[PDB]
């Protein structure tokens, strides 16, 4: 829905109002032109013969379509059929060159995400589109991005996973831009001082990111005062501690990320309080990091997503029993964590659902040794190389899991699955069959029933 | 019971259970004993023009009296006050807009002599005043916030309710529709129309819906048709008086202007 | 009495009263079922408490369903396993 609402709000369909997004999501689910389907109720899809019904109302309006996507399509088509359409959509295609430039007048939208083949385009493709509000490349392998500076209506970009370098001046010409969504750059470099050019810019991000605010130089977001959220890769303990003073920036951090991190050997919450809006956190390869602190100071800010990567040097976070920041996690993932060995606080998570783990060998239990279940909404566990895991937990309630997975740990000997459980949404188990049979089982029936319905063999 | 005057007039604000309130009333009646032989339930608020030939035909129907189509109406009116005044009778008007002469239409007005007793309800104190009826009136309080939360729950899914009825632990859905529910401000038909269009949340969304609606109610589904319900009440001022109307709306929500 | 009414394919809200159909109570026997292609309508109706999401038919079923909308030629032609054909 996210991405769905944001392209609606592009296109000047919403009044800048998301609320109405979602009540004209609502509106179609409940008259089953929708249907919501997913691991949470965040992802829903068209059937097929609304979306066939759709294509022929597309066909019976005055309205044309361009629309090819997820056809496996190795060649763009020409020029002669996107000349009269209003709305063209070539995403999970196989696109390589793109060589033609379009006289669409009256496109407003393209959609040309998940082509890892699309790497160059031709020059001066964009002069025509003066149209265009709604523009995204994301999931591509393109390295830059050509000349622009006649897309007088654009509203949205998003170069999410694109190798972009560096971005053209020409963007700071374009006073109508609305959103910008940069993450997972591996090649980006350009300098975000630059960014204070525009003034009527809502969303940004740079959340894992190659390039981001390293230090407190290259923040200069103060002059755009019209952001409500943004995306921040923090690589230094300055720009946490400048980032440390109230004002309306400050707390627009919805979700922060870290990376290559100098001198940050320590983090507290109490640091992230003044964040009201904090909901996801991004750690990966900090060498400073030896410990996290995670104060009962109970913020506003209601976190749901955790991940921590590539910290050798982590040695523990420290959760408060009683009262914690993290009882509306919902998903955990933690790779790579040698050190860390105190995660027992997991069991205080009443709301988690999805875990994925990775060559963390210091873990010992996920749980080691209210009147409910610790983990009633468990949905997914994922573990992948624990050398020194010896177990994962007690044996605990989880009515709603659906997905397992276990590879590589030879130091894990038991898992909280049991019969005495109701099974009746689990729907696949992953995992070696080695490991499978080196697990010690309380009843044999949690063998015989999970080979035979469930499990699945790599 | 008690009252003296056997004209009583009820007002408030329009959908706050004025209708329903005469229809439990008058379903009510049949468990208690009276002496009154006849009940009557006449539906006013059908035009503000007095289409007095259907109230004539239900009251006819009620007193087992042959109707007539080419009957004059004065003549039946002078039948049906002679017809009525030989019975004690409770007649219910339902949301009188006007002031109508209830001798003209056939109803005699009922006098202390007489045990008959007459219930008319209003969106406007000013009518009811006009009926003689100015010492029998009740204001029509809306609800209070326990029973606005009870109401609000039958208006809800289990899949829905399940998620926000349990107590003892805390969410943000339950303070959420608290908010919301808060925010139809206890009059019934605001909240049966918000609730039968919000009886389908889960729990991703109730921060959001909470949020908007607080601000703007125009989004969520089924408001038009109660503003429109709402919308006569404003037309029946004159524009000046309109005007000075939409002028009070400046100023800040839950406050108080002198 | 206590009757069965099916509603079909219901698609604005309206007053059981207007029309003549007593609004059903706990105190009586009698059920109303309705049909509709809009939750938001069925909600109107105070049936958001017997509400059932009609799901559609399965592989096997839709595949047993489509042999019956075939001639035998054609469904001779399919319908035989064993041999795999295109
Ligand atoms: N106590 C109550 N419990 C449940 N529903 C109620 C209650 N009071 C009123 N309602 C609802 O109010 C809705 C509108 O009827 P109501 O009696 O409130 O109108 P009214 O005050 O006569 O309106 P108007 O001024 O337009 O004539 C009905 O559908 C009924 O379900």
């Amino acid at each position: 829905k996210e991405q769905l609402i944001g392209y609606w709000l592009a296109e000047g369909l919403l009044l800048n109002d998301s609320e109405k997004g979602y009540q004209i999501i609502r509106s179609l689910v409940s008259a089953c032109l929708l249907q919501v389907s997913g691991s949470m109720s965040s992802k829903v899809k068209m059937h097929h013969v609304i979306r066939q019904l759709g294509l022929w109302l597309v066909n019976k309006s005055d309205t044309k379509f361009l629309v090819q996507p997820g056809m496996a399509l190795d060649n763009a088509p020409s020029a002669e059929e996107w000349n009269e359409a209003t709305r063209i959509s070539i995403m999970s295609n196989n696109i390589t060159e793109l060589s033609f430039s379009p006289k669409c007048k009256n496109v407003t939208t393209l959609l040309m995400q998940n082509n890892p083949n699309l790497n160059k385009m031709s020059y001066g493709f964009f002069r025509t589109m003066s149209s265009l509000k709604v523009l995204d490349l994301s999931h591509t392998a393109i390295t830059s991005l050509p000349e622009c500076d006649a897309l007088v209506a654009l509203e949205h970009l998003n170069l999410s996973h694109t190798h972009i370098m560096r971005l053209p001046e020409r963007l700071w010409l374009l006073k109508e831009l609305r959103h910008l969504d940069l993450s997972v750059t591996v090649a980006f470099e350009d300098t975000m001082n630059n960014c204070s050019k525009l003034h009527k810019l809502k969303v940004l991000n740079l959340f894992r990111s190659h390039y981001g605010i390293r230090d407190v130089d290259n923040l200069n977001l103060d002059s755009l005062k019209e952001l409500l959220f943004l995306g921040i890769t923090i690589y230094a303990e300055d720009v946490l501690k400048k980032l440390n003073m109230p004002r309306p920036l400050a707390k627009s951090t919805h979700r922060l990320n870290l990376k290559y991190c100098a001198e940050m050997q320590s983090i507290k919450i109490s640091d992230l309080s003044h964040m009201e809006h904090l909901e996801e956190l991004y750690v990966e390869s900090c060498y400073d990091l030896n410990t996290v602190v995670a104060d009962a100071e109970l913020t506003t800010s209601q976190l749901q997503f955790l991940t921590l990567s590539v910290l050798p040097s982590l040695e523990s976070v420290l959760v408060a029993p009683m009262s914690h920041n993290f009882q509306y996690i919902r998903k955990l993932i933690i790779s790579h964590c040698p050190k860390l060995s105190n995660i027992t606080w997991v069991r205080r998570l009443q709301l988690l659902e999805r875990l994925v783990i990775s060559h963390c060998d210091g873990v010992l239990e996920i749980v080691e040794d209210t009147g409910q279940s610790d983990f009633p909404k468990l949905r997914l566990i994922v573990l992948t190389g624990l050398k020194k895991l010896r177990s994962i937990c007690k044996a605990r309630e989880f009515p709603c899991l659906e997905t397992l997975r276990v590879e590589d740990c030879p130091n894990l000997r038991s898992i909280p699955l049991s019969c005495t459980h109701n099974y009746w949404k689990l729907k696949q188990i992953c995992g070696s069959v080695e490991w499978w049979e080196k697990l010690q089982w309380e009843n044999r029936k949690e063998v015989a029933c999970l080979d035979s319905k469930y499990f699945i063999p790599i | 019971e008690k009252g003296d005057s056997n004209i009583i007039g009820v007002w408030g604000q329009g959908g706050v259970g004025k209708t329903t309130l005469l229809h439990v009333f008058n379903n009510d009646l049949e468990k208690k004993a009276h002496d009154y032989q006849v009940v009557i339930f006449i539906e006013v608020s059908n035009s503000e023009a007095l289409n007095t030939v259907e109230i004539q035909q239900t009251i006819s129907e009620r007193l087992n009296l042959p109707w007539n189509d080419a009957e004059p109406i004065a003549k039946r009116a002078r039948f049906l006050i002679k017809a009525l005044g030989r019975k004690r009778f409770v007649i219910l008007l339902d949301d009188v807009r006007k002031k109508f002469c209830l001798e003209d239409v056939g109803i005699p007005t009922p006098d202390i002599n007489s045990q008959s007793k007459l219930i008319l309800t209003s969106r406007y104190r000013e009518v009811c005043f006009q009926m003689n009826a100015q010492r029998s009136l009740i204001e029509m309080q809306i609800l209070g916030n326990d029973a606005s939360w009870e109401l609000f729950l039958s208006k809800l899914s289990t899949e829905t309710s399940a998620a926000v009825e349990p107590l003892g632990s805390q969410s943000a859905t339950r303070e959420h529709a608290m908010k919301i529910a808060q925010s139809c401000g206890g009059l019934p038909l605001a909240l049966n129309v918000i609730g039968t269009a919000v009886a389908g949340l889960e729990e991703g969304e109730w921060q959001s819906a909470a949020d908007a609606i607080a601000t703007n109610m125009d989004n969520i589904d089924g408001v038009d048709e109660m503003f429109g319900r709402l919308k006569y009440s404003f037309d029946r001022l004159t524009p000046t008086q309109q005007q000075c109307f939409l002028y009070c709306t400046l100023f800040p929500e839950y406050g108080s202007i002198s």
